[PDB]
């Protein structure tokens, strides 16, 4: 076995199972390292700036820094450090007294930078910008998130900043970060609609029509039925009366509260007639709906049944999507 | 004792499986294969009691069927036109799915898998093979960024416009594993496929209780991802987040989660280094859904007598930080819960008006940011609110008597967020 | 070496090839080398000898003005035209035709 060790094949295949994204390659260093007993290292979550220091120790110990694990601890390094780390800071603090060992360090680093995560802390994708202009460049990712630069400021940064900010070391990378910055420059109460509904009865309908309606670019408004206060949710009805469409959801027996609401109180009522009030593109969605006598609404509201209503299918629910924003005005 | 009765199991069960071997080689035209499934199905369903009666013996049954048992012939039985029983398949296929079955089948069943998502008006069909999606994604990344691409979002998706509480169940879960184990590329794919929008539906259902808690630790782990935060926001659904971990109680889900059968969302090492990122965002509805669900694994854990887990997890500092700089009464009480379940002392919060704060409160906040080392030399130098405020390094360094670059850089973070948090009107 | 830089700078002076891996390893390749500067290969590629910086970024300077529709598809049987199939995609891409092959080996998204 001790072939393998000598000729530097161990630690080659250690790093194909740790920065691993592929199947069968890892499979096969997996199996590799097995097969010469050597026991083979966890695959490292790449999301690195939200490492603890027990994701740092486990790193340090598959590009075999152990010697160093202990010091880590002790200065409990974990993610945001680690990706932030000097030289200063490995040879004082850190205590990695060789110039040839740092540099092996860093060398092991700058692959862990490259094949890293930075979702959580990028919101401008400036990872995937940095990697097109050179692959190895995304490497300082963090560095520029860091420093808060993002796309849109990126176009301003100066050579300075870039070194000192971002700790960007090698001039030839500066300048061709800093050149392609500079090519950015040039290259950087009234809804539509409101559905009413029981939440009891019509909330499904209710979420599923807001989907489907705001997909196909109408803004919409949910009987949000929890609020009492604010002067009888005067709020609620600013809402109402402004949405242009108004989408009643009927369900089976959706006007129960409704019925004979003389104070005016239910929610549901309430928005029937101002929208009414505000003559407002009123379209009731018909799914088990029993019409009822109008006279067993109040008055003000008795209209409403009045609106021609499209049937509710599941079945061909886009078919029906269609036809509702059709009757949209 | 336990090992006793997966070998018994084992002893009735292979042979059960070769029972089922015999049907396995016809069809389920004439039941010959349908009796056969209706058999194994059952009979692993029966051996499902046992992870239950032991502890995941799941794997002993699920073994049989992998190494040399129909597994293959399963996913082949898919591909069969007998759509009666191609459903059985299914159903057992989805049993019969532990991390063993789940990375073969990756290699081989992921095609037959998606071949047969494309398949969607059967109900009864369209839940197992949601349901099969939902360990699918759970898998690996390539896995998801496959699934993803070739329509498995896109099958959970236009199942997310159904009214079945398991197939929704499972096309949460699914959008849930698949935004959690998926890569940044994953993700970016669901939000610009309208997944947020979609999973209003399932958050928005009183109805059921469980189903809500799933889909918005879904859309709460979609907002984590900076870059399409606000992609998110906009959706409507983040909004709807805050108000549900209100309602629930983590102990009460906590015993719905001892029964979750690892299947669903079980308890483990795993889920909670998942969870510590969401406790430790900018989103607040995601360092409520973090606190929701640590809390109900820090109520079993305890339970269990493992709390050195959180601690490793770096879960405890996270909570410590929810109850320290916390201004939303829900985020704080979940999190003072939580760290009482732990055991661990719950820090009082800190009030943020920091420039007029006493030696007391400096002593305070150096506990609760744990630098009690340094408690003493803060101290015998007197630092208050407005010295602390105005530290430079080389006070920190010189008369302080923090030696290390290293822990100067982490105070120093953890200054900075006090003097973002700061009430600064005094001055 | 991407970009037989080497060669590059074995032609000015055999004596320079030496500094290939310094030059490739700040990235440099042949089409960005006419951007560099003095100190730049000073610093970054620590080329030491000034006489030799001055000859390289001088040569570089010269090297500024110096830097779903195949046309064919082969159908066939996997099991038997596999040979033939191949065989033609090759003659034909010599030829100047881009070709397609009968992978069959795919039956999801959407048959
Ligand atoms: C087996 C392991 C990773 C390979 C992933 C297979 C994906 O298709 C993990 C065990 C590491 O030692
Ligand atoms: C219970 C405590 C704070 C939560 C505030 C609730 C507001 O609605 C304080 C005790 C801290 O340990």
């Amino acid at each position: 076995t001790k072939v393998f060790s000598d000729i530097g094949a161990i630690q080659s295949l250690k790093r194909l199972v740790s920065y691993s994204t592929n199947g069968t390659k890892s499979a096969l260093a997996k199996r590799a390292l097995r097969l010469l007993g050597e026991e083979v290292p966890r695959p490292i979550l790449p999301s690195v700036p939200s490492w603890k220091e027990a994701e740092v120790q486990t790193w340090l110990q598959q590009i075999g820094f152990s010697k160093y694990c202990e010091s880590f601890r002790e200065q409990q390094v974990d993610g945001d450090l680690l990706l932030r780390l000097t030289e200063e800071e490995l040879q004082t603090d850190l205590g990695m007294k060789s110039g040839i060992t740092r540099k092996r360090f860093f060398r092991e680093l700058t692959e862990l930078k490259t094949f890293a995560n930075y979702s959580t802390c990028d919101r401008s994708n400036l990872a995937d910008w940095l990697g097109s202009l050179d692959p190895r460049f995304r490497q300082y990712t963090y560095g520029l998130v860091s420093c808060g630069l993002d796309r849109s400021l990126l176009h301003r940064v100066s050579e300075q900043q870039l070194l000192e900010d971002c700790g960007i070391h090698l001039g030839v990378h500066r300048a061709r970060i800093l050149t392609a910055a500079r090519e950015m420059l040039h290259s950087p109460d009234t809804p539509d609609v409101f559905i009413s509904y029981r939440r009891n009865s019509g909330s499904q309908l209710a979420s599923l029509l807001k989907v489907h309606l705001q997909l196909h670019g109408f803004s919409v408004f949910i009987d949000v039925e929890k609020l009492e206060a604010g002067k009888f949710e005067d709020k609620l009805i600013q809402s109402v009366m402004g949405a242009r469409n108004f989408v009643l959801v009927l369900s089976p027996g959706a006007l129960d509260k409704c019925m004979q609401d003389h104070d005016c109180k239910d929610w549901v009522h309430k928005q029937i007639v101002t929208a009414l009030s505000c003559g407002k593109n009123i379209v009731p969605i018909i799914d088990g709906f029993e019409w009822p006598e109008p006279q067993v609404l109040p008055e003000d509201m008795q209209a409403v049944l009045t609106f021609n209503g499209i049937k509710w299918s599941h079945e061909y629910q886009e078919a029906t999507i269609e036809k509702i924003i059709r009757f949209l005005q | 004792g336990a090992g006793t009765e997966v070998q018994d199991a084992l002893e009735r069960a292979l042979p059960e499986l070769q029972q089922a071997l015999s049907a396995l080689k016809q069809a389920g035209g004439a039941r010959a294969v349908g009796a056969g499934l209706a058999e194994v199905f059952q009979l692993v369903e029966e051996a499902w009691l046992l992870p239950a009666v032991g502890r995941e013996v799941a794997q002993g049954l699920c073994d049989a069927i992998r190494l040399d048992g129909g597994l293959d012939l399963l996913l082949r039985l898919l591909q069969a036109p007998e759509l009666e029983t191609r459903v059985q398949a299914a159903r057992l296929l989805e049993q019969i799915l532990v991390a063993e079955n789940r990375d073969r089948v990756a290699r081989i069943g992921l095609g037959v898998i998606l071949n047969l998502a494309k398949e969607r008006e059967p109900v009864e069909l369209a839940r197992s093979v949601a349901g099969i999606l939902e360990h699918m994604f759970k898998h690996s990344e390539e896995t998801c960024q496959r699934l993803v691409a070739a329509g498995g979002l896109d099958a959970v998706l236009y199942w997310c416009r159904r009214t079945d509480p398991a197939l929704l169940r499972h096309c949460a879960l699914a959008l849930g594993n698949c935004a959690l184990h998926g890569g940044q590329a994953v993700q970016r794919r669901m939000v610009e496929k309208r997944a947020a929008e979609w999973l209003f539906p399932l958050a928005f259902s009183k109805e059921d209780e469980l189903l809500r808690l799933h889909a918005c630790l879904a859309v709460a782990v979609l907002a984590t991802n900076k870059e399409v935060e606000r992609e998110v926001e906009r959706s409507g659904t983040l909004a709807l987040v805050e108000p549900l971990v209100a309602s629930l109680d983590p102990g009460r889900f906590a015993r719905c989660l001892v029964d979750a059968s690892d299947t669903s969302q079980g308890r483990g090492p795993d889920d909670l280094q998942r969870l510590v990122p969401l406790l430790d965002s900018n989103r607040l509805e995601a360092q409520c859904i973090g606190a929701f669900y640590l809390c109900a694994e820090a109520a079993i854990k305890s339970l269990q007598g493992k709390t050195k887990v959180f601690s490793d997890i770096g879960a405890i500092q996270s909570l410590k930080r929810l109850v320290s700089y916390s201004t939303n009464g829900t985020k704080s009480a979940l999190a003072k819960r939580a760290l009482r379940l732990l055991g661990e002392e719950v820090p009082r919060p800190i009030l943020p008006s920091v420039p007029s704060w006493k030696e007391a409160e400096v002593q305070t906040w150096l506990q609760q940011i744990g630098f009690s080392k340094y408690c003493e030399s803060f101290r015998e130098q007197q630092v208050d609110g407005d010295l602390l405020l105005r530290l430079t390094e080389e006070e920190l360094q010189t008369d302080l008597g923090m030696k290390s670059g290293i822990t100067r850089k982490r105070f120093f973070r953890e200054l900075t967020e006090l003097k973002t948090f700061a009430n600064y009107s005094t001055c």
